[PDB]
């Protein structure tokens, strides 16, 4: 019998995870601040990993790496990117952000944006913190001001038919206790049923590619797909009709080589080969596509929720590939295994 | 020539002191009775070597240290052992009744008797000194002399020789080891009384000695003996700057000059290579780059933390045997871009370098291998803090309940001098974040 | 801390103190003449914690046999290592106790007493650094229950700062003799609290349940009861008796077992349980079974403050913490939290005699309790309707002071319960 | 990355190699705090005494 401890009540990934690993047989819950733990459900903020790994006896698995919140907190993301020398330059598939404080990058937005003015290249940016949008840099600064970025937004978007309308794409990264990454096959689009509007320099409902603040502002959730959630097989086909390309080509293989360069970056820092404790995360990867299909990445979400019938599929290869490749008990690979 | 007196508190202290100048005396090829050979000066000379050890007129060599113990059979081994002939009997002194795991019974009960009497000895080895630079304190922050005893010692040494240098060993307490269970309430009353009168302090876990005795030495069960041979090689790897003629670490005041540029923030992470196993007879001689390489893994430091999480202060490096600059300016250079090496912003990010052309010498039929080339390196690091944290909550838990504080209460200490002492420990616990963040 | 001081007052005490002083004379290499005829050393070693060395090499134990009649030590003299004793230690009134505690507390024992603390300040004297004393007694009856915790008052008053360690054996209906029983129980107990830092709870119904379960016997005699206890006295002992890796005497015992003053009540267990080769795995899953237990408490219905294993015989020691880690790690739910590294084991090569290896309990469990309301049930029943209490009060009692150990014993299980929702 | 000051012997050498720029009680108060400790010592030993002589 395995003992694990639960650190995070709202966890819907890991509260699964938790009943999962009650149906084996061989794992049983702790009070939370019982150290004598095999697997640690951690917090999401402030997590003891400086307390991991003393106890005696006990191989002590976590599920945070240390120090990745480096690439999910959306400010440390951009410095990352750009003060890495094996990222910046060389890396076009960010869009390239700026930093803003209440050393500051004050003097650095204004270089770009002047000869933008200048040209055609239109000048719109996004603002948002580790949710404002404008043309002018006046109408963003007053809310900043009392970690925020401002990203350059995608003018260009890829568009669904029928009705021009934006998405997101959602994939789920599973990166174990031997840096073996791990990218879920079934992935999620966030789309947007209301149409994409363009000369409207004011409204923000369609221009925001969520899930629940496209619930609140939109009544219209969609009757094509529902609610606001497409999958790999419909999007496959759509492309194929539509653009005469498969998902895998256009798409995803760039989504795998933004996976790779992103979490090779950071795999000194945080990796867990020659350390007294163990970890893995999942990591949930938010990208956008414009119309000459190429991927851009948004966010690296830490903690992420999963899509509700994906839930059973996703943390039973948690449980088979993280957790019991550590602790065994008594396929068809639903991952696929980007190298490192 | 410039004297270092040694001071060995409690159980811990005495048995690691034995592994230290039994040590030290193959490493100067100093016999157990007490001739050497290769010292042709008798009866002085002022040597390097003399820095640790005084000369009669019959050409013995005195170890300028003092054994000093709450009850006495552990200093009885010293008395009975191979080195007895080494000691004077004025050296080594012992209590009747121990402290009993109670930094109360130890500072306050039973050290008051003795004090008066341990100073004294002391102050017939610093009248025999030229120009004494300050001490050596080896103790455990679990047992009740080393925590309770010592304390109290700091605090005199701090009255009786003000400007005086003093630096610790302190043995981090380890459960694997068996140690009491109110060892965190002694480690933190004990690191309290001793922070204003401590120079730099060596931490050493026993967890990392001896899951290094179990990983590298391929050892079933490290008892002490395996533990201390280990320690002691660090010790001497540290010490070796002032018993060798050389040009770095090479007086006490350096140690703190180099490691400790704020007072309080005084406890410098120890990391030791190559630590291989006398089975492997022969084993591929491992290279400045490896050694060096090894000098940033987690496994081989004397604490368990992640330097990778927090932000060097200083880092220093004390090569022992064929090693050149070149050598290790390539290993500096590799490995600068390797890892993750986080300096703060305040500070110059660099390394000072020290060799040992002696190679490390090894107790015969030892567990330990002879090699031709170790590194021990010193670094003042943030992550440290957590060997703070950890046991910092293992007092919270029990101090919650009150649990065994009568224990403390009883011997004459207050519940006043426990929350007193872990505020203490709550700010340096402040005063590491303060220095290893950037918010 | 160097020497102890051994007593044992009334017909258990001295029964299981004889019996005790066998089985560790015996495992020391010493005859009942008092010679050493041994082959080891590590027999001599730290054998003067319980023998003073007489000339000739001589080993007689530091040992004071107390008892109000003197039948009891007639028959410990009579006995195979009735010899090796201090003729001038054995302490012996005429009149006898009655089961009484107010006889042995108070008329018959107050003269005796003076007797004793003369052979103990005559022992205590001659010792290089005492450690403390340790008495074995009943509290059941009227000298050991009465006279032994008057023994430990007045042996306080005049070594206020040396430690004192109690075997006391509990009562039980199923091996009863008197009815008062329960009287001179709660009396006594009262008396522990204040005044030990160490008692081993040594139930008769837990030794009585050991024999008829398991062991297997029909009809148990004081003889196979004492059999279990001799064994588990050499067991917890052995770390003050020999030089284990663990560094041990009675104070530091005190130090870690001992949470909170009052609470130091331990719950003793042994295995395997005697009368042909036994596994790690295997001891370490008996000694902390409810069956092996000689109190008789389940430590599942409470949560074990601190705990000592001492494991005895040439075995692995990565085994063992092993085995002690799955048995710890694995049921942390009958473990307090807010007591980091509560279990703690230590390991003797000599074994004990006729067995290969074997594994010795100390808990301090809040299941304890269940012992302390055992008695004042039984107490309470009496004391309701005055029963049996002209027997005390004829004495010079009077019923407040029975009020006062009933309220005292029913404020220590009220405190066992404090901890145990902790 | 350069190296600075080294220095040079039989024994052994040694050198600095820089790679990036920058940017109490007294005795009177020890016995009396010693003292107060034995005194709470005593005090709690005379109640003792004191509850044992009733
Ligand atoms: N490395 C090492 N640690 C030791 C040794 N002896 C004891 N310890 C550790 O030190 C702590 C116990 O302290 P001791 O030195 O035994 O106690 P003491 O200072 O003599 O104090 P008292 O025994 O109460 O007089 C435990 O955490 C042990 O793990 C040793 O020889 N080597
Ligand atoms: C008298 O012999 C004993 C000595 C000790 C102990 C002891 O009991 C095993 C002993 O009884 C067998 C001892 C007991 C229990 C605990 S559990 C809280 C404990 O933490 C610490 C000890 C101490 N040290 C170790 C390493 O276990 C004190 C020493
Ligand atoms: N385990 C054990 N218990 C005993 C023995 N003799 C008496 N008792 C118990 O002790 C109580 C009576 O105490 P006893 O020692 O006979 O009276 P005393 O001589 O006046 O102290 C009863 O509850 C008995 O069950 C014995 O040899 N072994
Ligand atoms: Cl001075
Ligand atoms: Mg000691
Ligand atoms: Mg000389
Ligand atoms: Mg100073
Ligand atoms: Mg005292
Ligand atoms: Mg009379
Ligand atoms: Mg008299
Ligand atoms: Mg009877």
């Amino acid at each position: 019998m395995y003992t694990f401890v639960v650190r995070d009540e709202n966890s819907s990934v890991y509260a699964e995870v938790s009943r999962l690993l009650l149906a084996t047989g061989q794992w049983k819950r702790l009070r939370k601040d019982n150290p004598r733990f095999n697997l640690m459900l951690g917090e999401r903020n402030r997590l003891p990993f400086g307390r991991l790994g003393h106890e005696p006896g006990l191989v002590q698995l976590v599920n945070y790496y240390r120090g990745a919140d480096k690439l999910c907190r959306k400010a440390s993301l951009v410095k990352l990117i750009k003060t890495s020398p094996e990222l910046s330059e060389s890396c076009t598939w960010f869009p390239e952000s700026y930093v803003i404080y209440p050393t500051d990058e004050r003097e650095v937005f204004l270089a770009a944006y002047n000869r933008r003015r200048e040209g055609r290249e239109g000048n719109v940016w996004i603002a948002k913190s580790s949710i404002l949008i404008s043309s002018e840099a006046s109408e963003l600064l007053d809310f900043i001001d009392e970690v925020h970025v401002i990203q350059k937004y995608l003018e260009k978007p890829l568009l669904l038919e029928p009705g021009h309308r934006k998405f997101d794409i959602r994939s789920w990264v599973l990166v174990d206790h031997l840096y073996n990454i791990y990218l879920y096959r079934e992935g999620v689009l966030r789309t947007s049923s209301e149409p994409y509007n363009s000369a409207n320099f004011q409204d923000k409902t369609c221009h925001l590619t969520n899930h629940c603040i496209q619930k609140e502002y939109s009544k219209n959730y969609g009757r094509y797909e529902e609610g606001n959630e497409m999958f790999f097989e419909e999007f496959n086909q759509y492309l194929m009709d539509a653009l005469n390309t498969t998902l895998e080509n256009s798409i995803l293989l760039q989504i795998k080589h933004i996976i790779r360069s992103c979490l090779m970056c950071i795999e000194p820092a945080i990796s867990t080969k020659h350390l007294h404790y163990q970890s893995f995360q999942l990591f949930g990867f938010d990208f956008m596509v414009d119309e000459e299909l190429k991927v851009w990445l948004i966010e690296v979400n830490g903690a992420p929720a999963c899509a509700q019938k994906l839930y059973a599929e996703l943390c039973q290869g948690i449980v088979d590939v993280a957790i019991s490749s550590v602790f065994p008990l008594a396929p068809t690979s639903i991952f696929i295994k980007l190298h490192h | 020539m410039r004297e270092c007196i040694s001071i060995h508190v409690g159980q811990a202290g005495v048995q690691i002191g034995n592994a230290c100048w039994e040590l030290y005396c193959l490493e100067h090829g100093i016999q157990p009775d007490g001739q050497m050979p290769s010292d042709k000066t008798i009866g002085g000379g002022d040597d390097s070597f003399n820095t640790f050890f005084s000369e009669t007129g019959a050409g013995k060599h005195v170890p300028r240290a003092v054994f000093v113990d709450l009850e006495p059979t552990v200093i009885d081994e010293v008395r009975t052992g191979t080195y007895r002939q080494l000691f004077h009997p004025e050296q080594l002194i012992t209590g009747k009744e121990d402290a009993a795991n109670n930094y109360a019974r130890g500072h306050y009960t039973i050290g008051k008797e003795i004090i008066d009497l341990v100073l004294d000895r002391i102050r017939k080895l610093a009248d025999q000194c030229t120009g004494l630079q300050g001490f050596l304190v080896f103790h455990s922050f679990g047992g009740g002399t080393g925590s309770g005893f010592t304390s109290l010692l700091m605090e005199r040494l701090s009255v009786d020789y003000g400007k005086k240098s003093k630096l610790e060993f302190s043995i981090y307490p380890a459960p694997q080891v068996s140690t009491a269970v109110v060892e965190p309430y002694n480690s933190i009353l004990t690191t309290h009384t001793t922070l204003e009168h401590s120079d730099c302090a060596f931490m050493v876990d026993n967890e990392a000695i001896y899951d290094i005795c179990r990983r590298n030495l391929d050892i079933e069960r490290p008892t002490y003996t395996n533990l201390n041979r280990l320690i002691s090689q660090i010790v001497s790897s540290i010490t070796a700057s002032l018993r060798f003629d050389g040009a770095l670490n090479v007086d006490l005041t350096e140690f703190q000059t180099n490691l400790v540029p704020y007072p309080r923030i005084h406890f410098p992470l120890a990391t030791y290579a190559p630590v291989i196993s006398a089975e492997k007879a022969y084993h591929e001689q491992l290279s400045v780059a490896e050694i060096t390489n090894a000098c940033f893994e987690p496994a081989n430091q004397m604490v368990k933390c992640d330097p990778r999480h927090g932000k060097y202060m200083a880092c220093c490096l004390l090569y022992r045997g064929d090693v050149v600059p070149k050598d290790v300016n390539a290993a500096i250079a590799t490995i600068k871009t390797k890892r993750s090496i986080q300096f703060v912003d305040w500070c110059p990010t660099g390394f000072k370098v020290g060799i040992n052309y002696q190679p490390p010498t090894v107790v015969p039929g030892g567990d330990l291998a002879k090699v031709q080339r170790a590194v021990c390196m010193l670094s003042n690091t943030t992550a440290i803090a957590e060997a703070w944290a950890r046991l910092d909550h293992k007092f919270d838990l029990m101090y919650a309940k009150r649990a065994f504080v009568h224990w403390y209460v009883g011997e004459g200490m207050e519940e006043g001098e426990f929350s007193e002492a872990r505020e203490d420990m709550a700010a340096l616990e402040k005063d590491y974040e303060e220095v290893g963040v950037d918010s | 801390m160097r020497e102890i001081v051994h007593i044992q007052a009334g017909q258990c005490g001295n029964q299981i103190g004889a019996k005790f002083w066998e089985v560790i004379s015996d495992e020391h290499g010493i005859d009942p003449t008092g010679s050493y005829h041994g082959d080891s050393d590590l027999q001599l070693e730290r054998i003067n914690v319980y023998y003073n060395e007489a000339t000739g090499n001589k080993y007689v134990p530091r040992a004071i046999l107390v008892d109000l009649e003197p039948g009891t030590m007639d028959s410990v003299r009579s006995g195979p290592f009735g010899q090796i004793f201090r003729p001038d230690n054995f302490v012996f009134g005429q009149s006898g106790a009655g089961n009484n505690w107010a006889k042995g507390h108070y008329t018959e024992g107050a003269e005796l007493v003076d007797s004793v603390l003369d052979v103990v300040r005559k022992e205590s004297e001659s010792c290089d650094c005492l450690q403390g004393f340790q008495l074995t007694h009943s509290l059941g009856g009227g000298t050991g229950s009465g006279m032994g915790t008057l023994l430990i008052s007045k042996i306080r008053e005049e070594y206020p700062d040396r430690i004192m360690n109690t075997f006391s054996v509990m009562p039980s209906p199923k091996v009863s003799d008197t009815v008062v029983e329960p009287y001179n129980a709660t009396l006594s107990v009262h008396q522990l609290v204040e005044n030990t830092d160490e008692t081993y709870c040594i139930d008769n119904e837990a030794l009585y349940d050991i024999c008829f379960r398991t062991l297997k016997l029909t009809t148990p005699t004081y003889g196979d009861l004492n059999h279990l206890v001799s064994a588990t006295m050499s067991g917890v002992t052995t770390c003050l008796r020999f030089p284990g890796q663990l560094n041990a005497d009675l104070r530091k015992l005190a130090v870690n077992m001992v949470p909170f003053p009052r609470l130091h009540f331990f719950m003793p267990g042994f295995a395997p349980l005697t009368s042909r080769a036994l596994t790690v795995p295997e001891l370490t899953q008996q000694m902390f079974d409810s069956k092996n237990m000689m109190a008789a408490c389940d430590p599942r219905h409470g949560r074990y403050l601190t705990v000592a294993a001492i494991f005895r015989g040439r075995m692995s020691m990565k085994e063992v913490d092993e085995q002690m880690l799955n048995v710890q790690n694995k049921n942390s739910s009958y473990f307090v939290e807010w007591i980091p590294n509560n279990v703690k084991t230590a390991v003797c090569d000599i074994p004990p005699r006729g067995l290969k290896m074997s594994a010795t309990f100390i808990g301090n469990s809040t299941a304890i309790q269940e012992l302390f309301k055992r008695i004042s049930e039984q107490f309470t029943a009496m004391f309701r309707r005055k029963a049996f209490l002209h027997w005390y009060t004829g004495e010079g009692m009077d019923e407040m002071e029975f009020t006062e150990a009933e309220s005292n014993m029913n404020d220590l299980v009220s405190e066992y319960q404090q901890y145990q929702d902790a | 990355m350069e190296v600075i000051e080294l220095n040079k012997c039989t024994s052994g050498q040694s050198f600095e190699v820089i790679l990036k720029p920058p940017s109490d009680p007294s005795l009177e108060e020890i016995q009396k705090k010693l003292e107060a400790a034995e005194e709470r010592r005593k005090y709690q030993e005379a109640e003792l005494l004191k509850h044992l002589a009733e």
